[PDB]
RNA sequence: AUUAGCUAGUUGGUGAGGUAACGGCUCACCAAGGCGACGAUGCGUAGCCGACCUGAGAGGGUGAUCGGCCACACUGGGAC
RNA sequence: GGUACCUAACCAGAAAGCCACGGCUAACUACGUGCCAGCAGCCGCGGUAAUACGUAGGUGGCAAGCGUUGUCCGGAAUUAUUGGGCGUAAAGGGCUCGCAGGCGGUUUCUUAAGUCUGAUGUGAAAGCCCCCGGCUCAACCGGGGAGGGUCAUUGGAAACU
């Protein structure tokens, strides 16, 4: 599945890293710009974008963003349960709070939360720093996270005896 | 009325080479504070005898007396099962 | 050898389910007899029923895949493990997941899941959660 | 496994040295011995005041103190400031201050103490360097 | 000798004690047996709650009360029924 | 000097008026008029806090206390906050009319007295009971910025009542969740205590 | 534990003395016992707790005043 | 102690400073300085165009306080049971046999040491937490609760160790 470009998406530049290249004539620059893109109502994904400006590889990143989206469960404003995000020595841990806590995360995982527009929830980052690695540490967690209807009509039961 | 039970203890002889008197081990064991896993744990003690009754290997139950001697403070009460 | 059956049972399950196999085959044993009867109950596979021998029996499972070929169970743990075995109170019984996953409780009314455990008031040996 | 490793092996901690081994070291005089105390200053008397070079290869020319401290120890010192009437056999207050640019010296020599005149000429940040409000 | 007490609390200048059974040995402010009611000197009606069930057995099994004790006691009339406890 | 400099610092006035944005709202000092750069994701909250301490005009020890307060009491913690700020009676006091600037509120209740169920009331934290009527005594009964504050109409809000005649207000029960923000965007402030 | 053996009135018994008491509490006699890897012995360090600080939690640090118990009164010993 | 308080009359007059402004981190410009003078918690800055050195204006934080020092806890998932690792980053003993110790195939009766759960007895007061009352909110001071045992006696259950 692909999420069509019917929506209104703001985009929160996380992050701009030099980059550059070693050739016979000296070093050889460019840019390299990671940015999370998403509605507030639940559509997010990230993007990155290489060249040698940075307003037009920020340009490539927000259409790579755009290209790749990804839903998430919103169950009352908040994530439904715990989860740990498992990418590549990323370690985030996710616990849904009461409703108004507010958002407590890092940097760039408070980034992609409040892009996400989670209104109350609390995190943890337990892995390396590295701030993609974060982001595709979190954002496996979030697609891991499950809705309580699908989970009932899997085991063939009702939400009533689920939360029961 | 009837008055306070002494406590009563469980274990087995560790010595008998003293006349009228008799040691026996107690096998009461706790788990770990901070762990929570149990563990084995051994408490010796200096019980009284009248005729050199308990033998070692024997397991004797135990009640607790006023201080008989230094170091002893238990008497004998019954030899529940004797060795091989 | 091989150090407790439950372990073994939760594994096998797993290993299966991360593949897709439709059958398995658990030695039989009264205790994970009754473990399979509640995982059934609970709707967590699609059926199970035995076959009996001389060495312990075997008991064979049917796991469920969903409507679209998705996983019903995505994970299980053993937590009262040989040589650390962990015992809940009736009060701090967890409730896996706030809901939606189960843990399986031994109770001195027999062994029970966590909802109703937490309902009739038991605690006891809390040995697994299914996700 | 590993719990019964833990039950008997134990779980070591690190230890955290202290970072101002002088600063924490008392002594007294008709018991002949170096106690141990928590003291956030000390005071002592310069045995020697002169001025030498740092290590890293860009330099700067500073001042310093090696001072004689109430308990006994021997260990040099920073002057931070423009200027001083730091003269040898002053008695001089103590702090703990580290200068990375000059290797060895542990402490700072605060100002504003006994013998250390306030840097003059100076309108920001004069609490520290110890200067009283230039005007009435 | 045991003795019901009045024992100090409150701030620098708001005393506020409470009714207590002590030793004459043990201090103002230290142990005690147990606490019996409180007293409030500076509210502009004096003020005062007692129990007259296990704070009474005291003065059943002897107990002198200190002179304001005493006399709140009175104020209450729990030595009063004390009192007719004998001929009682 | 506070006034000005601390509304178009924030940008937004403290108590809302074309003044203090009419021709220089951008900020204080020679760098003002130039490019304003996005502030950092911790200068964002900072600015809340700044813009609700100084809105309200209170400490910071206040307002830490203030904030615990809330978070212990019940409901949300992202607006029971906000209710003890209103249910400061200089808040109160300001919003019946009373006065023109919330800097006249704190001055006249600080020296001047404003009776409400009690003889004489400086800490602000205070609030007339309602069910009872109690009023401002018979010495500034009369006042020059009183008569201004009560001619000069000002929409007292829904849980205030007040009556000029005798210019004494009961306060209703609890404020609504419409003068919660009014344009402040709270749940800012829970996470840049929580840091 | 870069502190492996310590103990020889200490270990047990029979008698006799001895605060208010039971007791190697002290003697006489008899006997090789007692304790240690689950850390004895030794060295260093410290009054103990209610509690206090931090930490969401496990946990980690502190033992000021307020309260309880303990020991000391220039240093040792002694009894009235 | 004529102290707390109440009653009057006089005056904007007696009563604002501390630190930071390259990034971490909220706040920038002008001058002098020219590996000097100096700065500092880290990165690091300064060798004549320094937002990092000293001044000046302004801004930023806080306020009868503000910075520095020293000690402890967090951040430190950096001794990790809760909550870590050991092929090349630190880490599998050179290998084996085995005392003690740690673990234990399936069914079935029984025992209740572990286990789970009632009852009772305590876990002083004062503290932290909840709910009320009072010092002109409270700081504080009261009143009533709750919590606080790898706790003692006793009863109940037998799935698991």
């Amino acid at each position: 599945r692909i999420d069509p470009s019917k929506l209104e998406l703001e985009e929160r530049l996380v992050t701009v890293n030099r980059v550059a290249k070693v050739v016979k004539g000296g070093r050889r620059f460019r840019f390299a710009a990671l940015v999370v893109v998403g509605d507030k109502n639940g559509h997010v994904g990230f993007g990155t974008g290489k060249a040698q400006e940075v307003p037009e590889a920020i340009r490539k990143a927000v259409e790579d963003a755009k290209k790749n989206l990804i839903e998430v469960p919103m169950v009352g404003t908040t994530i439904p349960h715990e989860i740990i995000g498992r990418f590549g020595a990323g370690n985030i841990l996710l616990k849904p709070a009461s409703e108004g806590t507010g958002v407590i995360a890092g940097g760039p995982v408070r980034a992609v939360l409040e892009l996400a527009g989670v209104a109350d929830i609390l995190s943890k980052s337990l892995g390396s720093n590295t701030p993609i690695n974060m982001i595709r540490a979190t954002l496996q967690g979030l697609s891991e996270l499950k809705r309580a209807e699908d989970v009932a009509k899997l085991r063939g039961k009702s939400v009533e005896e689920l939360l029961g | 009325s009837e008055r306070n039970q002494r406590k009563v203890y469980q274990g087995r002889v560790v010595s008998d080479k003293m006349d009228k008197t008799i040691t026996v081990v107690v096998e009461t064991y706790k788990k770990h504070t901070l762990y929570g896993k149990r563990v084995k744990y051994s408490k010796k003690f200096k019980a009284h005898d009248e005729n050199n009754q308990a033998k070692i290997g024997d397991i004797v139950k135990i009640m607790e007396t006023r201080p008989l001697s230094a170091t002893k403070r238990f008497r004998l009460v019954e030899v529940v099962e004797e060795a091989v | 050898v091989m150090t407790d059956p439950i372990a073994d049972m939760l594994t096998r399950i797993r290993n299966a389910n991360m593949v897709r196999h439709e059958k398995l085959e658990i030695p039989a044993s009264k205790l994970k007899r009754e473990i399979a009867e509640i995982l059934k109950r609970e709707g967590f596979i699609r059926d199970v029923e035995f076959v009996e021998d001389s060495k312990q029996g075997i008991i064979r499972v049917f796991l469920k895949y969903g409507q679209n070929n998705e996983r019903v169970i995505t994970g299980l743990k053993r937590i009262s493990k040989p040589g650390l075995r962990v015992y809940a109170k009736s009060n701090e019984v967890p409730r896996v997941l706030n809901g939606l996953g189960i843990a399986i409780i031994s109770t001195s009314q027999g062994v029970l899941t966590d909802k109703e455990a937490r309902a009739k008031q038991a605690g006891g040996e809390v040995l697994a959660y299914v996700w | 496994p590993t719990i019964n490793q833990l039950i008997r092996k134990g779980r070591v901690s690190k230890v955290e040295n202290s970072k101002s081994p002088a600063l924490n070291k008392g002594y007294n005089s008709f018991k002949k011995e170096h106690t141990n105390v928590s003291s956030p200053q000390k005071r002592g008397v310069c045995t020697r005041v002169g001025t030498m070079t740092p290590k890293k290869p860009n330099s700067a020319l500073r001042k310093y103190a090696r001072v004689r401290l109430t308990n006994g120890i021997e260990v040099t010192a920073y002057i931070p400031g423009i200027g001083h009437n730091l003269q040898e056999h002053s008695v001089v207050l103590i702090r703990g201050g580290r200068v990375k640019d000059l290797p060895g010296v542990r402490y700072h020599i605060v100002r504003g103490a006994l013998d250390t005149a306030g840097v003059e000429n100076r309108a920001q940040g004069r609490s520290k360097y110890g200067t009283k409000k230039p005007k009435a | 000798a045991v003795k019901i007490r009045l024992k100090r609390m409150g701030a620098k200048k708001s005393p506020f004690y409470r009714i207590v059974v002590a030793d004459s040995r043990s201090p103002r402010d230290g142990r005690f047996i147990e606490t019996v009611g409180t007293y409030n000197p500076v509210a502009k009606p004096a003020e005062v709650k007692i129990d007259e069930e296990l704070a009474l057995k005291w003065l059943q099994t002897g107990a002198k009360p200190s002179d304001t004790v005493r006399n709140l006691f009175s104020s209450q009339g729990i030595m009063e029924k004390f009192h007719n406890a004998k001929q009682g | 000097g506070p006034s000005w400099k601390l509304s178009r610092r924030l940008g937004i006035s403290l108590s809302g008026t074309g003044k203090e944005l009419e021709k220089r709202p951008y900020a204080p000092g020679p760098h003002g008029p130039g490019q304003r750069k996005k502030l950092s994701e911790y200068g964002l909250q900072l600015q809340e806090k700044q813009k609700l301490r100084h809105m309200y005009g209170v400490n910071e020890r206040q307002f830490r206390t203030l904030f615990d307060k809330a978070g212990k009491l019940a409901g949300k913690h992202g607006e029971n906050f906000m209710i003890l700020l209103d249910s400061r009676l200089d808040n109160v006091v300001y919003k019946l009319g009373l006065a023109r600037t919330r800097r006249q509120a704190r001055q006249l209740v600080n020296h001047g007295h404003i009776l409400v169920d009690g003889s004489r009331v400086d800490i602000p934290s205070y609030l007339v009971k309602p069910g009872q009527t109690i009023g401002v005594r018979e010495k500034s009964r009369n006042l020059s910025i009183i008569k201004e504050s009560v001619e000069v109409n000002n929409f007292v809000p829904e849980y205030l009542t007040f009556d000029a005649e005798k210019l004494e207000g009961t306060f209703t029960r609890l404020p609504e969740r419409s003068e919660l923000a009014p344009e402040i965007n709270e749940a800012l402030i829970v996470e840049f205590y929580s840091r």
